[PDB]
């Protein structure tokens, strides 16, 4: 059908289509539209009028225009051929590599599979970071959420996650940068480039890039990441690969949703929450997972508004949780990287069972100084401290050293750190605290646990210190 | 803008921002009657359903209606602005507010020139009169009937709570 | 044409059909729609029905014709969704076809009358002798799990419904609890794991599942617990026993909300609508323990509220919570030191929790609860340090972990021990082993004392002598 | 309806068939006006984004294209307007008029240069509806820009098509670190340095003219107002032209940027904008959220700042160099707007008045400031002894944590805030203090070779001054070659060393 925009006001545009109109979602393409605006038909607004979402720039235009409804929603290329491309939430090579031929297109709108449908069971991967074997260990399929800053290493650890991760893996992977920071992108492309992971020599990669970077209207930010949730439903199911899905960020994802919310002249709750808030994620969150012909493995990460998680977008969030990593900005700021919270840096799916039952016990005995130990810091604040009675003392220095050892140095941050990174392997993990839990390291001091890999070396740090 | 004839009867909005544009439309070229009778008219030319039925329905949903009602039924020799405001207030759906329209309007010729004295004793018969307590007393003559209607009862209110009103 | 029954699509929000006409609809009427969708009239406009719709569309376009159903809804209600895992509408997400549920009964109908209901007297118990014990606890009863994510909290409910294995699995026809587990807002992975879990658990059998994932309409996730509370009713009312799990009504009320936001039907304190706590109490008081009319049955209400950081000053929190017979608040620092229970027992409360549960434990548990209130207090003396190495004790003694539940006679057994200081006398790792040695040896052995003390309903001093010593018997004997 | 347009001038006529008016779609009849939002009626055909003009001469923006008016953002004040005025379209949206006639000129945002020459009007326009460039078209910021901060540049240091939030507070000297970092660039501009031929873009958002007045004199004084747009949106404005400020100097600087050189703008700051802008659209109604802002203030200046870059190739490889300023209140950060900008920063400069009540001008919290770029943004001349010293620094202030139960309790840290202490000394620095790179590794390398650390922290500076005059006077031919080598050399250190030692033992002696 045709519409007219009746009005743009904002990106919101009103268009009244006027050979009727398809229904919602139904894709539009702006005509007389430079490129390819296309709106996405987001309301029957009624009348015939639907309210859409331009996701383009919509400077310059005669209002009044012509539209005419592209009869669909937006499809986007498919097939390998985008592993090694960064593309926009339009297919639309932002690799701009030339084309990306696929040889499908399809509708971002990916669907749920029902509960038969899906492998109803985990599994159990792990990461080699100690911290988070320990706390929250991984599983394939599963989404994590994951706080803190960018670059705190927030942004980093995903990616020296993926660093070792999707080159190991074989399983694809989706990277959304969502709100991207496009200069992020770039470095990182060549880098990527660089790196092999993605390669260009052959254009698919063993990873496909999404960006839809900042300056890109929210309509477009918020949407592209339904985009790239079509894609990795593609790989799993079609093309079997277990997608690794970084989400950068999917409150940035928000943000552009709630924005269009407001504009939408809807009630975004309360913040000015979009009210949808929940059923984007739900509709979306359900759109990942392992099913039977593979798992996407969901990498969020969530930067956090105002940096409160009581925020009820990260209490959504916290739903469709598999594991969760909450960066401690406090732990962070103590010169930690990792930048962990020992207490909601977690997986349910962490178990007797799931991990060892020993991992678990010692976790949870971990767990538990670290739970003590926090309560004593209150107390130590307002006092001093000193009489509480050493064995606590202990643990905390334990728990100290322990906050050390998490400290965890990187090597893709040995650049800056000019600590040489450590991929732990789990046994050192378990070992380094069970001997924590000893309590060996009598003696030796807090620091000569900051940034190690495996527990030895810390006790050899020790050592350097001496 | 064009300085406007804002003489009242009228409402002030509410179709008086409607009426008002008659008020200076019709009244210039004075055509103030022979409009507020277009109308009078109109309206029953309406009020069969050409009213109901796609008059105010649209489930075609108006839109090809006011682009058919603009030219079907406003086809008419009630158009010198007669139509072509009936065309203005079709897609801006006003005209399902016809009647006080014209009501606004109506009071005009016939009622601008109307009566209104209303005390609790009473509730004025409305008359057509500039001028006032003359005719007034000619509804003595006219005084002849009613539960009092125009013009009150002055019985269960006045005196009648008097009585309670002492105690 | 209707535009008095039926509609066109004048509007549709994306959710909300603004649909011209309908009117000879009846208030609160399902529709359904030329999308194949159903919908409510809800709001019956003065112009336009406000039609909630139950379902999801861009199949929808304008102009599409709403039909009426002609029906206020009802649900297929019954007792065969026992091992079966459904959605709202009565259709089965189980994929295992569709259920046996049949009769169908508004959900719109309302709380028992007094005598209808009959006051617990009706124990109430979930193999977790922390609950069992420190909550005493009767069917009918309303009690909340308030806690944040299964953190063990979901756990909770299975152990729970595990143990009711024993019992719907024993001939416990009073002990027979339809457990209805309404998952509002689940992934649907958590559900499957769960679902699995719960199968592998199997107390699905004697089970109903109402899930509605994450994804799933807000009007549906909204609907399922009534859904289900029409479901359980079905037993209730029918003699039986049903459990309503209402999992979670947070989730409900977010859905909820935001259904009323989008509807334009306000919004209330913390962007949340007026009718909220309202909603729940009107469907909670659909839930009851009812008198002998209805069989006697009961409709027991575990409703689950997942907090937000704890927050339940939340006006949402404090309305449930004033309609709640009572919480089982869960504190993380324990589960997070390990100790499930996790529980603040301070927080976790029943304002009279007593008039519907056992003797048995009673016997051994008031007092138990007292000595851990004196063990807890008191942020050395022998008495004191007594109380700790008990309390310590006996902290292991409610440690069940995640993943153990139980008859409850093994669970007043070993608290009796504890009680009797038996475990002080042993280091507090060991009880934990001792316990499972012992559970065990009693097992093995005084399993004939154990179904003894199930019987007398009460613990026997007889029983208690030849207890003292078996369990003497265990702890001297298996004390190293 | 809306009772506009039942105005019965407007009404009056539609009825009677006696319309035609203004255009009513490329021009419009103010509606109402009020609120510098002239709703204009008509405006059709009205192009979006597009700029009008007002039968005031104000400008105005055709924000919302209604379908019967606009909601038109006003260029002016609308007491210098009124109801019913016919605005015609301007048929364009903004651009500002862009060139490089601009760099030694005061101007409003609207291009006129109220220093008062009036626009020395750039022939060409760009518009600010221009937006970010590529991800391909960047290649990586490694060009540095040194502010003559010895702190700045070494721990923080600059690259350049960067964007780092400078933060502090009330003129915290904030504005004197702009300064010394624009005279500065002095020298490179007066070099023919045409990789750090940076363009400096002064966005003045809300500052009252006074303020802008000294400093404008100042940059004057600097005389690097030649190469120096100062766009200047002042306390006497509307909001939209404050809030414009930034957009418009955006335009003008990813010029420079793709014409391969160098811009630098600094925003100061779009804490102002902000709350215009979201008082703006308040005032529009257009919504707010948190802290009563609109969502897409992010958007507006994510959007905004995306554009700011270090190209590629296609561009010259030059940049545009953003320097953004957000005028904290007490390290308000999970404020939102910094929380955003944050996340959007590629570092952040804190500042911090204790440090400036220590005298320490400039103020900085170095912990804190960062520049997630990093080693991207430097040299390696001061690589090399920046890299050990800002580690020195950080153990210093570790222990400037750990120095209160007597710090001599090992030696290391005891030393550490000496030595520390010295280099704090040299990191305080004058008001009006732009530095030359060889000097201040020079300097630094005095320090972190503890030959200050061998001296009293009164003479740090003392030296400093001295040194700086010594090595000026002789080791002229040393600064040559540490600007030449473009490192310490380490020829040049055992020159600079030697001096160093004699240096100091003429500054001590």
């Amino acid at each position: 059908t045709t519409g007219r925009i009746v009005a743009v006001i904002g990106a919101v545009v009103d268009v009244q289509f006027d050979e009727g109109l398809p229904p919602i979602l139904n894709a539009l393409e702006v005509q007389g539209r430079e490129t390819r605006l296309v709106l996405e038909v987001a309301q029957h607004l009624g009348e015939s009028t639907v309210r859409t979402i331009a996701m383009d720039g919509t400077e310059g235009l005669v209002r009044g225009q012509k539209v005419l409804d592209s009869g669909a929603p937006i499809r986007i290329p498919v097939g390998p051929e985008t592993l090694g491309r960064i593309m926009n939430v339009i297919g639309e090579p932002i690799d701009e590599r030339g084309p990306i031929k696929t040889k499908q297109f399809a509708a971002i709108h990916a669907e749920a599979p029902e509960f038969v449908e899906m492998s109803v069971e985990q599994e159990i991967l792990v990461t080699g970071i100690k911290v988070v074997d320990l706390l929250a260990p991984y599983a394939k399929g599963g989404k994590i959420g994951l706080f803190g800053g960018a670059g705190v290493g927030k942004t980093v650890l995903i990616m020296e996650l993926i660093n070792n991760v999707a080159k190991a893996h074989g399983g694809y992977s989706v990277f959304a940068g969502v709100g991207e920071r496009t200069r992020e992108g770039n470095d990182l492309y060549h880098e990527m480039i660089e790196s092999g992971v993605i390669n260009l020599k052959d254009a698919t990669s063993k990873v496909a890039l999404v960006y839809g970077q900042m300056n890109e209207p929210p309509g477009a930010r918020a949407r592209v990441a339904l985009t790239g949730l079509t894609v990795a439903e593609y790989f799993r199911d079609q093309e079997g690969q277990d997608v690794l899905l970084f989400i950068d960020n999917i409150f940035r994802f928000t943000q552009a949703g709630s924005e269009v919310s407001a504009l939408l002249g809807r009630i975004p709750s309360a913040v000015g929450y979009q009210p949808t808030l929940a059923t984007d994620m739900g509709t979306m969150q359900e759109r990942i997972t392992t099913t039977k012909k593979g798992s996407i493995t969901s990498v969020q990460a969530i930067y956090v508004p105002a940096d409160d998680l009581t925020d009820p977008a990260p209490a959504t969030t916290f739903a469709h949780l598999d594991a969760t990593t909450v960066l401690s900005r406090a732990i962070a700021e103590l010169g930690i990287y990792p930048a962990v919270d020992p207490l909601d840096s977690t997986s349910r799916i962490m178990d007797p069972n799931i991990v060892g039952s020993e991992h678990y016990d010692v976790a949870r005995g971990v767990q538990k100084i670290l739970q003590d130990y926090k309560s004593l810091q209150d107390i130590i604040a307002i006092l001093g401290m000193d009489e509480l009675s050493e064995e606590d003392k202990l643990t905390v220095s334990r728990a100290r050293k322990i906050q050390r050892f998490l400290s965890q140095p990187f090597q893709v941050a040995e650049v800056f750190t000019g600590h040489l990174g450590k991929l732990v392997p789990l046994k050192e993990t378990i070992k380094g605290f069970q001997q924590i839990l000893a309590g060996e390291y009598d003696h030796l001091p807090e620091q000569a646990f900051y940034m190690v890999g495996p527990i030895e070396e810390a006790v050899a740090k020790a050592d350097k210190l001496a | 803008f064009a300085k406007l004839v804002r003489p009242p009867v009228q409402i002030y909005g509410i179709e008086g921002r409607y009426a008002t544009a008659l008020y200076s439309a019709a009244s210039k070229q004075n055509k103030l009657e022979q409009v507020e009778k277009e109308l009078l008219r109109v309206g029953q030319i309406l009020k069969e359903p050409k009213m109901a039925a796609s008059l105010l329905n649209p489930y075609v949903k108006r839109s090809v209606k006011v682009k058919s009602l603009s030219d079907m039924t406003a086809k008419e020799k009630f158009s010198p602005l007669t139509s072509n405001l009936i065309n203005l207030l079709a897609e801006n759906g006003r005209l399902t507010n016809t009647p006080a329209v014209i009501s606004a309007f109506s009071t005009m010729m016939s009622v601008h020139r109307g009566e209104v004295p209303c005390t609790v004793t009473t509730a004025s018969a409305l008359d057509e009169t500039t001028l006032t307590e003359l005719k007034t007393v000619l509804k003595s003559f006219l005084s002849k009937g009613q539960v009092l209607k125009l013009e009150v009862k002055i019985d269960p209110s006045i005196m009648g709570g008097m009585i309670v009103r002492i105690g | 044409v209707d535009l008095e029954e039926t509609g066109r699509v004048l509007s549709i929000g994306d959710g909300i059909a603004r649909v011209h006409g309908l009117r000879n609809v009846q208030a609160e009427e399902m529709v359904e729609f030329s999308s194949g969708l159903k919908g409510m009239s809800l709001n019956l406009e003065p112009d336009n029905v406000g039609v909630v719709v139950f379902g999801n569309d861009k199949l929808i376009k304008e102009g599409d014709i709403v039909k009426r159903t002609g029906a206020i809804v009802d649900v297929p209600v019954g007792e065969e969704l026992l091992g079966r895992v459904v959605d709202a509408l009565g259709n089965a997400i189980d994929g295992k076809g569709p259920i046996g549920s049949k009769a169908r009964r508004r959900v719109g109908l309302k709380a028992p009358g007094i005598i209808p209901r009959i006051s617990v007297r009706e124990p109430m118990q979930t193999g977790i002798k922390a609950v069992d014990s420190l909550v005493p606890i009767g069917r009918g009863q309303r009690e909340l799990i308030i806690g944040d994510r299964q953190t063990g909290k979901t756990s909770i409910a299975i152990d729970t419904i595990i143990n009711q294995k024993r019992f719907n699995d024993g001939t416990d026809e009073k002990k027979k609890l339809y457990c209805i587990y309404v998952a509002i807002g689940q992934k649907r992975s958590t559900v499957a794991q769960l679902v699995k879990r719960l199968t592998d658990a199997d107390a699905m059998k004697y089970t109903i599942v109402v899930s509605a994932t994450a994804s799933d309409a807000a009007p549906l996730q909204y609907l399922a617990p009534y859904s289900g509370c029409s479901m359980g009713e079905y037993f209730r009312d029918n003699g039986k026993h049903a459990l309503i799990i209402y999992d979670d009504l947070s989730k409900q009320a977010v859905a909820y909300r935001q259904m009323s936001l989008l509807l334009r039907r306000p919004p209330g304190r913390e962007a949340y609508p007026g009718d909220v706590f309202y909603l729940h109490s009107r469907l909670l008081e659909r839930a009851a323990k009812m008198n002998d009319a209805f069989g006697g049955g009961s409709l027991t209400a575990l409703p689950v509220i997942e907090t937000q950081a704890g927050d339940v000053s939340a006006y949402i929190p404090t309305n449930v919570i004033s309609i709640t017979d009572g919480q089982i608040f869960l504190e993380t620092e324990l589960f997070y030191k390990g100790i499930r229970p996790a529980i603040n027992v301070g927080l976790s409360v029943s304002r009279v929790g007593s008039a519907a549960q056992t003797r048995a434990m009673k016997q051994v548990a008031g007092t138990m609860k007292l000595e851990l209130a004196q063990y807890r207090e008191v942020a050395l003396d022998a008495a004191t340090q007594q109380l700790l190495s008990r309390g310590v004790r006996l902290t292991e003694l409610l440690k069940q972990g995640q993943y153990s539940p139980m008859a409850i006679e093994e669970q007043v057994a070993v608290i009796y021990a504890g009680v009797r200081g038996y475990l002080d006398k042993l280091e507090p790792s060991k009880i934990t082993k001792f316990e499972n040695a012992f559970l065990s040896h009693v097992i093995s052995q005084h399993q004939a004392l154990l179904g003894k003390i199930r019987t007398d309903g009460k613990i026997s001093e007889e029983s208690d002598a030849k207890l003292k010593e078996i369990v003497t018997n265990f702890l001297a004997g298996f004390e190293a």
